[PDB]
């Protein structure tokens, strides 16, 4: 990726580790912690931050939210990729490593998603007047992004995926409720912490919704190549359009993001 | 006089007509339907009502309380939905219907866990009218910290990564139980008590009080779990019987375990006396009940 | 109550046999006016002209949109009920007989639907001011009631449906999609044709939400009896409140077929 | 004009990148996954292309005219997936991949289809904007009246009526080509016109021009089968099939006589382009 995004990425995982301190009771939080970094990283949370900033705020004001986002994020992974007895999901190809048992990588996903919602709740500064108006909005975003109408609806209908039998229509609809909506709260988020109108916090919404839902694509990609430039230029287009409007050092990186 | 039979139908009636609107059927229906089938099969509705409670007890009422107190029954629900889990206690039998995972598979049973968990917060950060942004924000902040890693969750974890602790120390005993029933009880008191306008005295007192009822309440669930069948229960009983899990029947007897809660109940109205005893008669009411329920 | 509803069915009757004349090619027409009054009647377009006159308007005014929900509901009816090759649609037990053949069903079906817009637009009375407006209003209604979101969701859903192994939540929003938003959309029409505010157009609409739902169930108590009597209850509790403000006969006739 | 395919080529993009957006997948999936795959498969688009050119033709722009150009594109789209069915037409390809059936099941097929008929007008109603709600109201009725017992679907139930007795004469196979063909083409010329807030003259003489395209194209398509049942060969012979076809373009040029040269050339070049495909 490019120097600015990881440069980002880098500043919420540097967050994060500040953030999770492994202390007594270990056998609780080294799976935290440790399951917090195995969680590949989302753009929906570097989005926050860069949101932020292109509107007007400071970085610093979207950290929490960030943070927050990732860690949504992170408990959702872990148990997308649960050892799971009855078969109910689809044996999927991943097989990815794991260093905890399923037991106590489904507790700690739960544990995962409040400290989340604990970031933010105690990221309130007093010196901040309207802090509270847009905690308190993000938070709605965030549950929202991440729940039964959100992300885990994506993942719900991505265990009907089969293999090449199922369309890209479908395929994309998946990557839009399990990677888009949570791009689009990342680009709202950020939107609504850094201070811009309804009019932007939409604008940066509807580009965070296209750019995660390309980048599922993308992650689709390697899976089963049947997409064309066509269904990734649709998207793109999609993207730079709702961008229109935003002019600067930052609006020309947030474009390139998605070019 | 105070009717606590009474008190408890219309506050449960109340709670699960709420909850009841709260999670409406909507696509994903497979989602909607294992969230409703687990949510509304019919648990007593202890912490929903120690909420509102705490809220009346300080002040406040019951519509600002209760989207907190349909969040705190959705957070305790997914996690026994989680807890019947194969790779967690793996049961069949949960407030009295087969339990969830066996009724939808696993995949369901997990993500309508996650998704109850998620929309806890949503709902309780949306629907709260009657009380300032920066007190919803607290009241959000309290109910993370009480169901994660210094809460519910670390509860569980050090009690699957601890059932084959024979060596089992009271304190570690009571890390448990502490956790992962006393913490979400507490922060049921406490949304209450803070939603209510309560000055930070009277929300200390209530925690204070909270974890008492918290631990009485475990230490009430392990002699059912040993003293009543599962017909009784409404869930599999017994299980806690044979593994090398840290109940209180083992390092006491129920007898010795019996003796305790009497400690427990007494040292919770104990709190509750610096509240005018009229107002406190429904806590001090739940609190008996806690000791008291057969089930 | 009793010959109230009577007397509405057979107005909206008379309306459909005026505007339906069978006549050269009777290939077309035919079918048309045969499988338009074969197919049984819906409450949602008595609904209709019970809310138009319920606010005060006359029953003409909600004739065309009553005759043209009942025109969507035929088609449905007709297509639901189309003999099928490939076993995608599960073999309905108490099946209907057919006079004409499948393509002639179908094709007429798609000729119905238009025809309730057609009288719709040609209700317009050019000297009646309000006219484009509410009826616009009425025609996207009707539309979205009878389209993908409505009466199409539930009749798709309605196939998922094992006998005696569905769940009533399953079952009632079903029932909610099948009918109660079509009952929805005629309440709301007839408030909307009869010149009433908003306030009491949702109110009706509300109503008509849970009537329809309500009444659907029963059509399926007929099929999988699991038919508790608590979620009946527990509907026309949530209906016969909508009528909160409403008070009388009719403000209180309307809970006459929530018996 | 100046180039006519480069002209039809701007249209079907602008009107396929709003049909994108006015159906996208949700739930339920299955009914508008096949929605889609019918809408979206691409095909020369000039239905939308006759509603646009027809609303421009008499001052109005493309915008006012899309959601109405969308809605005879979804209603000629589900006309050809209800008619692929076993009990109609029993098509297993269409343009070269599986027919909606086939992919999604008969019940879909039927559903989604239904769905697509429903929406057009849904969308014609609630995204048209620039119109006032008569004029919009209006538009509904005539696209009503294009697809149904007297425009589309007449014409479609009287073909399936008339695959049994071969004795067709020249009057009934216009039947069904003016139904069939002729009345959507008329629908779309008539809604763009409209929403253009052209005079009733100018409406009658595109109304006129559709129905001469629209025969025109089944006329010049009979023609192309022979030069490569009941036919307009086999009927008048190819000789007086040539000469109906160049009265019948002739025609529709007239009608657009009075209107600007440079707004009436897009109309125009459709009319010769139909009169003279090689295939
Ligand atoms: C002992 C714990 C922590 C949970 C089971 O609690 P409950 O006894 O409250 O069960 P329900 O009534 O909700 O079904
Ligand atoms: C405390 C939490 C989160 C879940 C249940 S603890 P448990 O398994 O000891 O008791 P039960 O399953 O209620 O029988
Ligand atoms: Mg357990
Ligand atoms: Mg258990
Ligand atoms: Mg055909
Ligand atoms: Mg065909």
């Amino acid at each position: 990726m490019q120097p600015y995004w990881a440069a980002i990425e880098a500043d919420i995982e540097r967050y994060l580790k500040k953030s999770i301190t492994i202390r007594p009771p270990e056998t609780v939080f080294g799976p935290m912690h440790h399951l917090t970094f195995a969680a590949p990283a989302t753009a929906a949370s570097t989005l926050c931050l860069a949101a932020c900033e292109l509107v007007g705020g400071d970085r610093s004001q979207a950290m929490a939210a960030a943070a927050a986002i990732h860690l949504v994020h992170a408990a959702a992974y872990v148990h997308e990729h649960l050892p799971l007895t009855d078969g109910s999901r689809p044996v999927s190809k991943p097989a990815i490593q794991h260093k905890y048992g399923p037991n106590v990588e489904l507790l700690t996903g739960d544990g995962i998603v409040p400290f989340g919602f604990e970031l933010l709740a105690g990221s309130v500064d007093p010196a901040r007047t309207d802090d509270p108006d847009r905690i308190l909005r993000v938070i709605i975003e965030i549950s929202r992004a991440g729940g039964p109408e959100g992300m885990i609806s994506g993942l719900h209908r991505e265990e009907e995926i089969v293999d090449g039998n199922t369309s890209l229509d479908f395929i994309e609809y998946v990557c839009k409720k399990k990677y888009g909506e949570m791009h689009a709260c990342g680009a709202a988020c950020g939107a609504i912490l850094g201070g811009a109108a309804e009019e932007e916090i939409q604008k940066l919404r509807n580009f965070g919704l296209y750019q995660g839902t390309l980048r599922g694509m993308m992650e689709m990609k390697n899976s089963h190549q049947l997409i064309d430039e066509n269904i990734i230029g649709k998207l793109k287009e999609l993207a730079l359009e709702e961008l229109g409007g935003f002019h600067g050092k930052n609006a020309e990186l947030m474009s390139s993001l998605v070019a | 006089m105070f009717d606590f039979d009474g008190y408890m139908l219309r506050k449960a009636k109340s709670v699960n007509k709420a909850l009841e609107a709260a999670v409406q059927m909507k696509e994903p229906l497979k989602i909607h339907e294992s969230m409703r089938y687990s949510l509304l099969a019919g648990g007593k509705r202890v912490r929903p009502m120690l909420c509102i409670a705490a809220c009346e007890l300080v002040g406040g009422d019951e519509s600002t309380a209760m989207p907190a107190a349909c969040a705190v029954e959705m957070i305790h629900t997914m996690s026994l939905m989680h807890d019947d889990l194969p790779c967690m206690d793996n049961d069949d039998l949960r407030r009295g219907k087969p339990t969830n995972h066996m009724a939808f598979g696993e995949s369901v049973a997990v993500l309508a866990g996650d998704a109850l968990l998620s929309f806890a917060f949503e709902h309780v950060a949306a629907a709260t009218k009657g009380a300032p942004p920066e007190r919803i924000v607290r009241v959000l902040g309290e109910l993370a910290v009480s169901i994660g890693s210094e809460g519910l969750v670390a509860g569980q974890v050090v009690d699957v990564c601890s059932e084959g602790m024979a060596e089992v120390g009271l304190d570690h005993l009571e890390f448990i139980h502490h956790h992962k029933t006393a913490a979400l009880l507490q922060g049921s008191v406490v949304l209450g008590a803070i939603l209510g306008g309560g000055k930070e005295e009277e929300v200390a007192k209530l925690r204070k009080f909270a974890n008492c009822i918290g631990l009485l309440f475990q230490v009430v669930d392990d002699i059912l779990d040993v003293t009543k069948s599962s017909k009784e229960l409404g869930k599999t009983a017994g299980k806690d019987l044979v593994a090398d899990k840290t109940t209180y029947p083992k390092l006491i007897g129920v007898e010795k375990s019996k003796e305790f809660a009497d400690r427990l109940n007494r040292e919770a109205q104990e709190q509750l006396l610096h509240f005018h005893p009229h107002r406190a008669a429904p806590l001090i009411a739940l609190a008996n009940y806690i000791a008291y329920r057969d089930n």
